């Protein structure tokens, strides 16, 4: 399914990623943890090439897609993108925003997308605003909106690039949840977050980046109660 | 001799007239501007380098050069090839091209605007540069623009009193006339600047009323 | 006839002249304007209600209003007073006032620009708001400033082929000159034009080059 | 010493704060928690007036300041205010930055004032620091720099205005560990915080806001632990 193989990534003189290697496999819920500049959404974004590695290569399900010879319109179907920053569609309603892409993608039928949308919109508790603009929405709202969005596409795998860090506090929780949820149900998951009960609670893999490397990886248990690397233990003694 | 303002209120039909020759003017040069500064900017869009790249010079060159050399040249220039072009179509020509440049810039700009996080959720569900640029982003970026442009429009009008010096009946030309049977420069002038400044006022206050909408 | 550019070349010594005459005229209706549009700004920052709605009047119509009607009221305008302006002096005048009203509106933009907390941290530690000013904020301004000011003096550049029609010697008024002994108007104009692009592009390097040195 | 009397605050149809009293007296640490929107940051901010209330009356050792009839800048001479993000002057050096208050409010000896600041750098732990200018600084470098500089100008009461909130995690505790020390050290602080771990370690008050009102306070381990209202359990319960 998903490789990332010994990637590099440069921004101009700016050094990101210094030669990363992930694999995650169906039903894995692998999350991403450490300090800032470390590299973690350079290396999540890379998966579904919306960065591209200055150097390594990155497969998904076995074809390599940066490569240039490959139709990264159909990558993204199947690799679901979950933002920081919501990234919901102003001008569009809640369902308007969930139901557009498998309309206009996927040529799928209105009335089915309404009840796709309708379901996801319930599935995340956002059923009484599916009319509403992505405005009248609280911020935990939003994401919970944008992560229904996602789902109407069904992906085999779904990004989640720091979905509760530009969250106020009291609306993390309900954002989490979801995310757990999925997991739950077997959805295969990559996680950057700075939610350490999360990685405790749901994480099977749990990947500590730092310099623009993993310098260590292992279980929620073994990375938080039994870590290994002296760079591991210092990041987690300011952080919990 | 010394001011008389009230003298001047028999010529009201000349200013009216003046003015008329200015919206007239201003209207359909913005209305090709624009027009043609959309094109312009999708050719700055195309793949192909080559169009892309005159349409950098082209944008380039009329931004960095005045409006009145453009209008000189199109006029002036032009005759040594037997060409009499009237003075209104020459102001037209200049403005719709001034203006054509400005407009390929603003909608670029407009479109720039709209935040990148927007391109990227479409592009990350599988739609293509084509459907994010149909269904989310241009629909985004229209709204970047019409204020933009109609601010552009107001600036047209200011503008568009230089073709007077060709010898067009608008607005400022009208005080050549009056005075030619006045003998007054200044109380024609007075007025027209009060004019200009009038229309100024009114379009902006239309301007930005149909901005706070938005 | 058909285009001759070649022609035109031994014409070099006036639009050199043309240009030498576009700078003086630009540079100092600029150093006016700017000096001019600095007190102006001083003023709609008065307390006193009198002097505030004055040079916001004053700001709102020259920035409403044509520069070729600013230009033409004070050369016309002023005749029948018995008032006898040469071009050079008129043309100063209505750019250093045009000028001055868009460097008045450039400072005040250029000091809202600095972010309120500036304020909010220096008068929450005893400063007042002239201490704040002098030590803080302007410093901060400034190179908000800079960069728009040398923005205006490009487009005074421009504006200045306006007073060619006043019938100053300036590098637009060049293309009458020459054509009245060639009967081209083409090719002097196509010079012209380009003289002017290079001049933009000349400044607006030098002017993005300033502007990486101080930001 | 602070007295905030039933004051109110509009910003246009806004009602932010709507009928607020607050006194706090010397050597209290007193930590405002609460929803976002609450009204925590302008009750904070009517204090030192960088608010003013539409209506009500802030008494500060005994005087009313917002009656207009009253020296505001040597009442914040007195009074202190860290803002959540820094607002440290950019082009001054780090010594600068502390120094400028003091020689030009107080019109303090150069030669004292300098040392002075090298003192209070070093006490926030960034004496190697002092020539760099604020851009060098990390976000943890950088807030505990800016209060190097608020106490130069010795207040009497330190403003916490989310002092910890645009920090990297692994940033918080340096920021927060300082905090403490003061708290330690009697300084009288009013500290709107996320953060409940402060409140928890050295809190003496912890005041709860809700739709611009205070709707519970008591001690942290009362409103930790043992809260009344349901509006605090149900804050509580989603963050805790
Ligand atoms: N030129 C750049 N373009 C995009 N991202 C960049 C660039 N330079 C540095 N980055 C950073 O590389 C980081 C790798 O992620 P990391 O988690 O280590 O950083 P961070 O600052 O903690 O931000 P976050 O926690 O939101 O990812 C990205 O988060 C991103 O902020
Ligand atoms: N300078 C200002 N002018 C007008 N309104 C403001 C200003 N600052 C904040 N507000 C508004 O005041 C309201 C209350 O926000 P405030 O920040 O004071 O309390 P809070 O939300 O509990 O604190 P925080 O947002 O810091 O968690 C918000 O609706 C906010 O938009």
């Amino acid at each position: 399914m998903i490789f990332v193989n010994d990637v590099y990534k440069n921004f101009g003189s700016l050094e990101v990623l210094k030669g990363v290697t992930l694999k995650v496999n169906k039903g894995e819920v692998v999350v991403i943890i450490g300090p800032s500049g470390s590299g973690k959404s350079t290396l999540l974004r890379c998966i579904n090439l919306l960065e591209e590695p200055t150097k390594g290569e990155v497969f998904i399900d076995g074809v390599k897609i940066n490569n240039g010879k490959v139709n990264i319109n159909k990558v993204r179907q199947k690799v679901g993108m979950v933002f920081q920053h919501f990234n919901l569609f102003p001008h569009l309603t809640a369902i308007e925003n969930i139901t557009l892409a498998p309309v206009k993608v996927k040529k799928m039928n209105k009335k089915e997308a309404e009840e796709l949308a309708v379901d996801l919109l319930a599935k995340v508790g956002l059923l009484d605003k599916k009319d509403q603009y992505p405005i009248k929405l609280s911020g935990g709202q939003k994401q919970r909106l944008a992560i229904a969005r996602a789902l109407a596409m069904q992906p085999e795998v779904m990004l989640f690039d720091e979905p509760t860090s530009a969250l106020d506090p009291e609306m993390v929780k309900e954002v989490l949840n979801v995310m757990k949820q999925l997991a739950n149900e077997g959805m295969t998951m990559v996680v950057v977050t700075h939610e350490m009960g999360f990685a405790r609670e749901v994480g099977d893999r749990v990947i500590f980046m730092d310099d623009g490397v993993i310098v260590e990886e292992g279980t929620p248990e073994e990375i938080f109660y039994r870590a290994k690397n002296e760079r591991t233990r210092e990041f987690l003694s300011k952080i919990l | 001799m010394t001011v008389d303002f009230l003298s001047m209120v028999k010529y009201t039909p000349l200013f009216i007239s003046g003015l008329i020759m200015t919206l007239k003017l201003t209207f359909l040069a913005v209305t090709i501007g624009v027009l043609m500064g959309l094109f312009i900017a999708l050719m700055k869009m195309s793949s192909i380098k080559p169009i892309k790249l005159v349409a950098s010079s082209y944008i380039e060159v009329i931004r960095g050069t005045p409006l009145l050399v453009q209008l000189l040249l199109i006029y002036n220039g032009l005759m040594q090839f037997g060409m009499n072009i009237p003075a209104f179509t020459a102001g037209v020509s200049a403005l719709a091209i001034n203006s054509s440049a400005y407009v390929a810039e603003i909608i670029r700009a407009g479109i720039q605007a709209v935040d990148p996080g927007q391109n990227e959720a479409a592009r990350s569900l599988g739609m293509t540069h084509a459907m994010a640029m149909r269904y989310v982003i241009i629909p985004q970026a229209i709204k970047n623009i019409l204020p933009a442009l109609g601010n552009e429009f107001i600036v047209m009008l200011k503008e568009s009193a230089i073709v007077s010096v060709i010898g067009f009946a608008d607005l400022t030309r009208q005080a050549d006339i009056i005075q030619s049977v006045t003998y007054r420069y200044f109380e024609p002038y007075i007025i027209i600047a009060a004019i200009y400044f009038v229309m100024t006022l009114t379009f902006s206050k239309l301007l930005s009323l149909f901005e706070r909408r938005l």
